[PDB]
């Protein structure tokens, strides 16, 4: 919630 | 079909050896979503299947609106369960024999779709079970309408894949 970072089947966005 | 204002998630984990269409759900933090079986390609699938799948995968995408929703939805142990699992199907279903082996190739790229766009973002594999838009530059986002066909939406997926980062 930008850039994202997926890490442990999440996502922050 | 999608509504407006509303953010549809998918994110694609392709290794040489598959290709995996995942639906991600949430608000803000989103998560694979476990509600949906999960939609394994061949690598080598074509763009227009991938197309239909990646769009689909994105009909699926949820918007946890309700508090409680989301808050069971990213519990840790739950999350952590889920993960775990995640990596033991694909490990099992194609013979990787560490989590090394799984993710050292594996590359992963953001789908979202919402209003009348779709974006695809090729990510940069940082840690081996990390993907981060961190250097990867706006520029190198594939932008596709939404009302694109299956296969330029599939083309489009293989043209940020190309573009992904890794090491
Ligand atoms: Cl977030």
């Amino acid at each position: 919630s930008a850039k994202e970072y997926a890490l442990s089947g999440r996502e922050l966005t | 079909a999608f509504n407006k204002d509303q953010d549809y998630w998918a994110n694609i984990f392709v290794t040489p050896d598959f290709l995996s269409v995942e639906t991600y759900s949430g608000l803000g933090m989103t998560g694979r979503d476990p509600l949906f079986s999960p939609r394994l390609l061949q690598p080598d699938v074509d763009d227009k299947s991938l197309g239909e799948e990646i769009l689909q995968a994105l009909s699926d995408s949820r918007t946890l609106d309700v508090l409680e929703e989301r808050v069971a939805f990213f519990d840790l142990e739950k999350s952590k369960e889920q993960y775990a699992a995640w990596i033991a199907t694909l490990m099992e279903k194609y013979g990787y024999r560490t989590k090394r082996a799984l993710f050292k190739n594996m590359k992963k790229v953001g789908i979202h779709l919402v209003n009348d766009v779709i974006t695809i973002r090729p990510s940069f594999h940082e840690k081996l079970e990390a993907w981060s838009g961190n250097r990867i530059n706006e520029s190198d986002y594939v932008v596709l309408p939404a009302d694109s066909s299956p296969t330029e939406i599939g083309s489009g997926l293989r043209l940020a894949l190309s573009r992904c980062k890794g090491t």
